C-alpha cells in the first residue's frame, strides 16, 4: 500500500464536475476501516 | 473468529442501513456499464459482521488517530464493493484489498453512493459481471456489499474531475 499525506490519515475525493456524484475515501491502514454490515441484494430492472 | 447475525426486516437498524443503500443510489456516468442499469435495489438479507479482534484492533487505531486530529476521529460509515468480501469479513481490511491503480494512490476505496461500490462487486469497473451470466447488469444474482465504519481523520481534500 502507500501512505496517506503527510500529517493526513486518509484521502477524500471530492467529484468537481458531476454535482450529484456524493465523495469517494481513501485509507491506507485496513485498521482504519470495519465491515460492520453484510448487505445481500439485487439491482432491480426500471419500470 | 467472525460471527454474521441476520437483523430482521421489521427492526429499525435494517431499515435503517436499507434506507442508507437505496438513497444513495445514482445514475453513473457509464451508462450502467459496469455496475448495470437501475435506481433501486431489492434488499434481500442485512447481517451485523461481529469479530471481536477486528472491533479492538479498530478502536485502537480510531483512539491514536483521534489523538491526532483535534481528538477527532472523523468516523463515517460507508459502502465498499468488492469480490473478497468473505475474505475482509474474516480476516480484515489489509493491502490485499487495496485498488493498486485507484486514482488516489494504493489504498482502500470507500463511496458514500452505494451504486459506486455496486460497480465493484463483480470486479474493476464490474469485470465480466456475475459469474453464472457473465452479466454486469444481471437483475437474477444476488449480491453483496459491505457498509463499514471508516476513520478518516484529518483527510487530505481531492478535488478530482469526477
Ligand atoms: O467500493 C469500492 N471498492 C473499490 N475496489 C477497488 C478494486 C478491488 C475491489 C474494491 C481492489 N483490488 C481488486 C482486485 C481485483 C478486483 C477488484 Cl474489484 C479489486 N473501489 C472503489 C469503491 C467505491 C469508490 C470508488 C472506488
Ligand atoms: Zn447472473
Amino acid at each position: 500500500m502507500a501512505h496517506s499525506p503527510p500529517g493526513h490519515h486518509s484521502v477524500t475525493g471530492r467529484p468537481s464536475v458531476n454535482g450529484l456524484a456524493l465523495a469517494e475515501y481513501v485509507i491506507y491502514r485496513g485498521e482504519q476501516a470495519y465491515p460492520e454490515y453484510l448487505i445481500t441484494y439485487q439491482i432491480m430492472r426500471p419500470e | 473468529g467472525t460471527i454474521l447475525i441476520d437483523l430482521s426486516p421489521d427492526d429499525k437498524e435494517f431499515q435503517s442501513v436499507e434506507e442508507e443503500m437505496q438513497s444513495t443510489v445514482r445514475e453513473h456516468r457509464d451508462g450502467g456499464h459496469a455496475g448495470g442499469i437501475f435506481n433501486r435495489y431489492n434488499i434481500l438479507k442485512i447481517q451485523k459482521v461481529c469479530n471481536k479482534k477486528l472491533w479492538e484492533r479498530y478502536t485502537h487505531r480510531r483512539k491514536e488517530v483521534s489523538e491526532e486530529n483535534h481528538n477527532h476521529a472523523n468516523e463515517r460509515m460507508l459502502f465498499h464493493g468488492s469480490p473478497f468480501v468473505n475474505a475482509i469479513i474474516h480476516k480484515g481490511f489489509d493491502e490485499r484489498h487495496a485498488y493498486i491503480g485507484g486514482m488516489f494512490g494504493a489504498g482502500i476505496y470507500f463511496a458514500e453512493n452505494s451504486s459506486k461500490s455496486n460497480q465493484y462487486v463483480y470486479g474493476i469497473g464490474g469485470g465480466t459481471g456475475c459469474p453464472v451470466h457473465k452479466d454486469r447488469s444481471c437483475y437474477i444474482c444476488h449480491r453483496q456489499l459491505l457498509f463499514c465504519r471508516v476513520t478518516l481523520g484529518k483527510s487530505f481534500l481531492q478535488f478530482s474531475a469526477m
